[PDB]
């Protein structure tokens, strides 16, 4: 139909602006035209929305300045427009540096509709800018974690049972540690006497491996090297050779009995490094000797000590578990509660948008309280917004509306003076539904209006409010289900039609793609595409992304369907099916999305784009025009052979309003096909030249009219045995043929509503009074022999008619007996003065038709006379009403009717 | 019913009824060569003798038809009876084809287990890791070659899914004194193998793992055991899909949460170490795609689920035919006795189904499946009987209607549902007609140049006429009609020049 398809747009295929979705935006200021494209980000384009214009022939693409910038991987993009702005919103991810959890919402950006900055609005602490009183309107990755390293002690001076004790309580205070803290590592040297590597963090991943290599320490005992143990954990442990992480918190923990003695390193000198500028250090001393002799100096220049908080001194292992819970104290993370309510940190607000007006904007949630969904109505302005879902009324009713997706689409109805929010909830139920925001009070919720009714079909994941007529006010909303299954993904779209008196729906149909195809998601992307048409009305696109996946060669796959609006609703069938494999080579996923009512091509049309996943296509709209034709036959009245030549003057016009076609029929043909004598088998009228009525394409050009002259002629000496009394009919069979190649300018196309034949008639005129019509009398005067009996004393039951014709003319008449089935004819007679043909059908179980071929076109002023002999066909039958009707019918211009019934009466029950 | 055709090929296609007469111009009395187009008695008592008309009727010939056999010891088991038929039918006409399908003992299963590991299965997994035994000893009762896999599967691994933070996808367990592993979309862990020792090895070598959110990806895990035939193992027998699960599943369109826009494309990603690595790049597979895909691989899946998600697994093995639903224990202690009712209740029902008609095709069924006389009603899309027994032959009737004609020999594919075995009709439709009456520029019919290209003979465009005789005295003389009753008395019906009649009166006195 309208779209061009034989000259498309393409935005290049090497993925500089690899599109997701596409929409085209006017400003109604200047009447500027883009191509808003969105993409994920990558390292060559950054951006997630870019302007795209159509320039010497050629699509090229802008990044838009001032929209927030995705960071690391795709996430999301939703970009919507109206009158009022452009509304982008990203998906943003933001890490609590305290907790293990995780905030993931939207961070929006309002443009004002010459792609301008207005707001900015990032929803992360949802909670401060939720003011719920706000009446609603409705038209009334780098790991910070803990690392700790343990000294522990194997001097000769320990006993192989404290050993033991020691190694127990290093097991237990690892085992709490990890209880309470989880982000954070162990790892320990053996400091015995000889400098050995147990292990590292890296191996601290397993938690039970770790537990049981500590379990598997032996003590040797050589000497107490303190600072050899220091600068080897410096080297080795606390190193990322083997994953440690540079900035992690390190906390050194040192249980030592003897001094220094017999080690080359100095204490003072290890602890005086440049790579100590921040570090915990703990030193548990266990030991006499550290009370009573120097060696506590020692123990207090190992480990820093303002407050005395890493200073502590115990006098035996057995009070170890004593002060764990000190030692705990101090060095635990006390990271941030893990599994605390999901209310609004994975809510992604802005996961589907709309505007609402300049500075309010509707913006769905499909995570909110455990993905139970909602929207959130958010004012720019005043930075304040409104949470708005299904409001259960209970516990069991909050875990019921869990995972139901509110807010996964978002749309608005138009009425006659309110308005009304809808989202869609696609596994609701895990059919999917509609909800509507029904006000009252000052309490507004999300109650259900619509449902699916196959499960897994995503009913409600795409909506479109449709406005035919462009009064307004929405007349119907097509609801999606796009991964509907008959046989395999096929998809569904319900048509709804919104009553005018209170808004309720019903389903007005169910639109489906073409047959054949078991995979299409038929639904997946519609829009009101404006007025593509030419007709004051809006009409819809449906894609099928799916339509011809996995063909060979890599062949482009996708198709979009075109629905005209009427004014009874949208079309019964598409007008137009664009399949991927006419438009481009290698396009996939054609028919993700789609926009249009808006002119880009320049040429005054609204026109439209496509989007498939990588690329963006446009197509230009193409002009629609309706002709009027009209005959002006000379004689305007065929003669009793005639035999003379008859004078046709065609004549074509341009009926259409769509101002002047802009190189349209300067460039197609129209190409005329002259049926004379349509419908007759014997025709009594035919062209002159036979090259004239078969296919004539003729150059239109200039000029809003065409005209001809033809010919008509008799047909082999036209012997008037035929039916002379009937006009001839011609039928004018006009078709458009355009040229092959890329026009400059697009070519024009009929309008597929309007019927592109002309039928006309030419009368022959009748010889009677008026010649131009024979309106003759059928009076009959038909006899009864006998009005009814029962039991056999019928016999042979007799009737008799008597056809006359006393008028003017009577022309290819009719008969009509309608009596019952019960009866039946041994024999027929036929009228013998003179021989008037009468073609008797058989009888009928029905109400009987004996349409018999009385009369024909030769037919003179004479009568007939049919004599029939009824007798009953094994049937017995009660007394009825309308007793027997006998109908004449004329076929002429005027049309006589004559009616003649019968009385039926005989007392045998 | 049937109405006066200009050649025998119209003639036959506009009714089945139809009994075109081809004798050798017998016409010859007054009547035109265009109402030799009516049932067999009005052609049969009219002139031409038996030899002189040919009414084609179709028919099937079976082109190859093994006998029903049990294999050896379920080794070359023979089900599906015949295996290749060619079907010629006239349009409008049925034609009936005699389908057995006998339920052969020991006939093998391979059963791949698909288990969730999202840490409310931990108990689930103790007990599975040694269920292997018990689990091929039972199924060894009702087959005698078993084979059993392992498969795993936790969800996507992006937010809103999972919890993508580096210290909780490493251990997405609450607490770390506990063994467990990073989340995964799939991780095929066993091949279908006959012995039991090498499932209990790797299943203990599996720990349970954790993600986000509510719903898991058991349909990803589904879809890739599905599609990856070489890597699974399976082979030509039954094939049963133990899906166990306590929780719901993502859909096709739930990944567009994560930023995942990519439709699943329907190929196997399983890389070297088993694992659906490439998860993040493509969405969920859907409930159709789903279900086309274990169609097409002959797998029939068994949901092992807990009574908290029983309603939406029924609502799926609702939209997938050949599937069970079994109610699964909080520690799959059940899971044994689940399997063994599903796989009972699988293969007591046999169903056969038709590929995908031509247009103008039509197809029923009529399950006659206990006693040789006593059959079920007509006119249904599958071939369904409930409850059939070891070693009982069941029975179909699949009528075949073709109403136009059938350019090309499309192949029909009727298969029973759960099976390998599959039924080959060939579809040709009998509309041209060859009675063989036809002569290139025969003498006896027409004159001169032109060929009859009919049984009727074609006038030569020289002359008009049976054989160019009369140009105008046959065609235009209407008394022929005229001829047409007494003594008929409206038993007999008339007849072109004559009255006709039956029931011991004959001929226009009658
Ligand atoms: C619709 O949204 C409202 C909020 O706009 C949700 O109400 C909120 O529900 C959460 C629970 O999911 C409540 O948190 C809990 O509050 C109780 C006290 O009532 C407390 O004991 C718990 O520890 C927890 O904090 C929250 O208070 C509540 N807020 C309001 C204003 O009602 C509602 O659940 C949503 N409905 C659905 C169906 O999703
Ligand atoms: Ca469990
Ligand atoms: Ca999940
Ligand atoms: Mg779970």
């Amino acid at each position: 139909f309208n779209v061009d398809v034989a000259r498309p747009w393409l935005t290049p295929k090497g993925g500089a602006p690899f599109v997701l979705s596409s929409l085209l935006h006017q400003d109604p200021s200047t009447n500027q035209t883009w191509l808003l494209v969105t993409s994920p980000r990558t390292k060559r384009t950054p951006g997630p929305l870019h302007r795209c214009s159509l320039v010497q022939d050629e699509i090229l693409c802008h990044p838009v300045e001032h929209v927030p910038i995705p960071k690391g991987r795709h996430r999301g993009v939703t970009v919507v427009r109206s009158h009022h702005g452009v509304l982008i919103c990203i998906q943003v991810l933001v890490r609590r540096p305290h907790s293990l959890s995780s905030e993931l919402t939207g961070t929006c950006s309002l443009l004002g509709p010459d792609l301008r900055p207005q707001a900015q609005a990032n929803f992360f602490d949802l909670e401060n800018l939720l003011d719920p009183d706000a009446r609603v309107d409705t038209g009334d990755e780098e790991e910070a974690g803990t690392e700790i390293a343990i000294i522990l002690d194997g001097s000769g001076s320990i006993d192989p049972p404290d050993f033991q004790r020691a190694k127990d309580f290093i097991s237990n205070m690892m085992r709490n540690f990890y209880e309470k803290c989880f982000e954070c590592n162990f790892a320990l040297v053996q400091y015995g006497g000889v400098i050995q590597t147990e292990f590292d963090l890296r191996d601290s991943q397993d938690v039970m491996a770790s537990l049981a290599r500590v379990q598997n320490i032996t003590q040797v005992g050589s000497v107490t090297k303190t600072a050899s143990a220091m600068q080897h954990v410096l080297d080795s442990i606390f190193t990322s050779s083997h994953g440690s992480r540079r900035k992690a918190s390190k906390v050194m923990v040192v249980l030592t009995d003897g001094g220094i003695f017999e080690d080359p390193l100095n204490l003072t000198t290890v602890i005086n490094s440049p790579k100590m500028q921040g570090v915990e250090r703990f030193a548990i001393g266990v030991g006499e000797e550290f009370k009573s002799a120097r060696t506590a100096r020692e123990l207090n220049l190992i480990a820093s000590d303002p407050d005395e908080t890493h200073a502590f001194k115990v006098t035996n292992y057995m009070a170890l578990d004593g002060l764990l819970s000190k030692l705990r104290y101090n060095i635990i993370s006390m990271e941030g509660t893990v599994g605390d309510a999901l209310h609004y940190q994975l809510a992604q607000i802005g996961f589907s948008a709309q505007i609402l007006d300049e500075r309010q904007v509707l913006l769905g949630a499909v995570g909110a309280f455990d993905w139970s969904g909602g929207a959130l109505l958010y004012d720019t302005r005043s930075r304040r917004g409104r949470f708005l879902n299904q409001t259960a009324a209970a516990a069991a009713d909050a875990e019921a509306a869990q995972y139901s997706y509110l807010g996964y689409a978002v749309a608005v109805l138009h009425k006659t003076c309110s308005l009304s929010y809808i989202a869609g909830a696609p596994r609701y139920k895990h059919h999917g539904a509609v909800f509507e925001l029904q006000k009252e009070g000052r309490e507004a919720s999300f109650l259900p209006v619509l449902e699916g009714e196959q499960m897994g079909s995503y009913f409600g994941s795409e909506l479109c409010p449709v406005d035919i007529d462009m009064d307004g006010s929405t007349d119907f909303l097509l609801v999606a289900a796009p991964f509907y299954h008959v046989h395999g993904e096929e998809g569904r779209v319900y048509v709804y039609r919104l009553s005018e008196q209170d808004g309720s729906f019903s389903l007005a149909r169910i639109l489906s793609g073409h047959p054949g195809f078991t995979n299409a998601r038929f639904g997946f992307a519609m829009a009101a595409m404006g007025d593509l048409s030419q007709d004051k009305l809006t009409d819809v696109a449906i894609g099928a992304p799916l339509e011809g996946f996995g063909a060979d060669d890599g062949a482009s796959f996708g198709s979009v369907y075109i629905y005209n609006g009427h004014w009874d609703g949208l079309s019964a069938s598409p007008s137009q099916r664009i399949r991927a494999s006419t438009v481009a080579p290698g396009l996939q996923y054609f028919g993700m999305s789609m926009a249009g009512g808006f002119d880009i091509s320049g040429d005054g049309l609204a026109d439209i784009t496509v989007g498939t996943l990588g690329q963006a296509v446009v197509f230009r709209s193409r002009p629609v025009v309706r002709l009027k034709v009209s005959m002006a036959f000379t004689p305007s009245a065929l003669p009793i052979g005639f035999n003379g030549v008859v004078n046709v003057r065609l004549c074509f016009e341009i009926s259409s309003v769509t101002t002047a076609s802009e190189s349209g029929l300067r460039e197609a043909l129209l190409n005329f096909t002259l049926d004379v004598d349509v419908g007759k088998q014997r025709r009594r009228l035919q062209c002159s030249d036979v090259r004239s009525c078969l296919g004539c394409l003729r150059e239109w050009s200039s000029g809003s009219q065409l005209c001809e002259d033809l010919l008509l002629m008799p047909t082999e000496g036209e012997l008037c045995e035929e039916d002379c009394f009937s006009n001839a009919s011609v039928k004018v069979s006009y078709q458009l043929q355009t040229p092959e190649g890329q026009t400059d300018h697009p070519q024009p196309i009929l309008d597929r509503y309007t019927e592109p034949f002309a039928i006309f008639q030419l009368p022959y005129e009748k010889a009677c009074k008026n010649k131009l019509f024979c309106v003759a009398e059928l009076q009959l005067a038909t006899t009864v022999s006998q009005q009814e009996l029962v039991v056999g004393l019928t016999k042979e039951l007799t009737l008799n008619i008597n056809l006359t014709n006393s008028g003017e003319d009577s022309y290819m008449t009719s008969m009509a007996l309608n009596y019952p089935r019960n009866l039946q004819l041994k024999r027929m007679q036929k009228p013998p003065s003179p021989n008037i043909q009468c073609d008797d059908p058989q009888p009928v179980a029905s109400v009987l038709i004996m349409n018999c071929r009385i009369g024909h076109p030769v037919l003179k002023r004479s009568s007939a006379h049919v004599s029939v002999v009824w007798q009953l066909e094994e049937n017995a039958f009660p007394n009825r009403t309308a007793d027997i009707t006998v109908t004449v019918t004329n076929s002429n211009e005027r049309r006589s009717l004559a009616n003649e019934t019968h009385t039926l009466q005989f007392r045998h029950g | 019913s049937c109405q006066p055709a200009p050649s025998c090929q119209k003639c036959i296609l506009s009714h089945p009824s139809c009994a075109w007469c081809k004798q050798l111009n017998f016409t010859a009395s007054g009547e035109a060569e265009a109402r030799r187009c009516a049932r067999r008695e009005e052609l049969l008592a009219r002139g031409c003798p038996l030899e002189e008309l040919e009414e084609p009727r179709g028919q099937q010939e079976v082109l190859q038809d093994q006998p029903l056999s049990q294999g050896a010891r379920g080794e070359g088991a023979t089900q599906l009876a015949p295996q290749r038929v060619r079907v010629t039918l006239r349009p409008g006409e049925p034609q009936q084809l005699q389908v057995r399908f006998l339920r052969a003992e020991g006939y093998p299963v391979d059963l791949y287990y698909l288990m969730d590991l999202s840490y409310s299965m931990k108990d689930d997994l103790e007990r599975v890791r040694q269920l292997g035994h018990a689990l091929l000893v039972r199924l060894q009762e009702v087959t005698h070659s078993v084979r059993i896999g392992f498969g795993s599967f936790v969800d996507k691994t992006v937010l809103p899914f999972v919890s993508t933070v580096p210290s909780k996808l490493r251990h997405p367990c609450p607490t770390r004194l506990e063994r467990c592993q990073s989340p995964f979309s799939f991780h095929h862990v066993l091949s279908l193998t006959g012995d039991a020792q090498a499932f209990e090895r790797e299943v203990g070598r599996q720990s349970v793992s954790g993600n986000l959110d509510s719903p898991e990806g058991g349909f990803d895990a589904i879809l890739q055991a599905a599609l990856c035939q070489e890597q699974i193992g399976w082979r030509n027998v039954s094939r049963l899909l133990v899906f166990t699960s306590d929780d719901t599943f993502h859909t096709a369109g739930d990944g567009k949460l994560g930023g995942i826009f990519m439709p699943s494309d329907g190929h196997c990603h399983l890389d070297s170490n088993g694992l659906y690595s490439r998860s993040t790049e493509f969405d969920y597979p859907s409930v159709g795609q789903v279900a086309q895909a274990l169609s097409a691989a002959n797998i029939q899946p068994i949901f092992a689920v807990t009574s908290a998600a029983l309603p939406v697994y029924q609502e799926l093995s609702k939209l997938i035919p050949k599937s069970a639903v079994g109610e699964l224990s909080e520690d799959s202690s059940n899971v044994v006795q689940l399997i063994m009712d599903a796989y009972n209740s699988l293969s007591s029902t046999v169903t056969l189904e038709h590929s995908s008609l031509p247009p103008g095709v039509h197809i029923s069924y009529e399950s006659q499946c206990e006693g040789p006389e006593k059959r079920e009603g007509k006119a249904e899309d599958r071939g369904q009987c409930n409850h059939v027994r070891i070693n009982q032959t069941v029975t179909f009737w699949v009528s075949l209607q073709a109403t136009h004609c059938l350019p090309e020999p499309h192949l029909l594919r009727l298969r029973a549902l759960g099976f390998s075995e599959e039924l080959i009709v060939e579809l040709h439709t009998l509309c041209d007609c060859n009675c063989s009456d036809t002569q290139p520029q025969a003498p006896h019919c027409s004159d001169g140049q032109g060929h009859l290209q009919c049984g009727v003979c074609s006038c030569a465009p020289g002359r008009l006429g049976r054989l160019c005789e009369c140009s105008v005295a046959e065609l235009s003389s209407p008394d022929l009609e005229s001829g047409c009753g007494p003594l008929c008395s409206g038993k007999g019906h008339c007849q072109c020049g004559r009255c006709s009649c039956s029931g011991q009166s004959s001929g226009h006195l009658c």
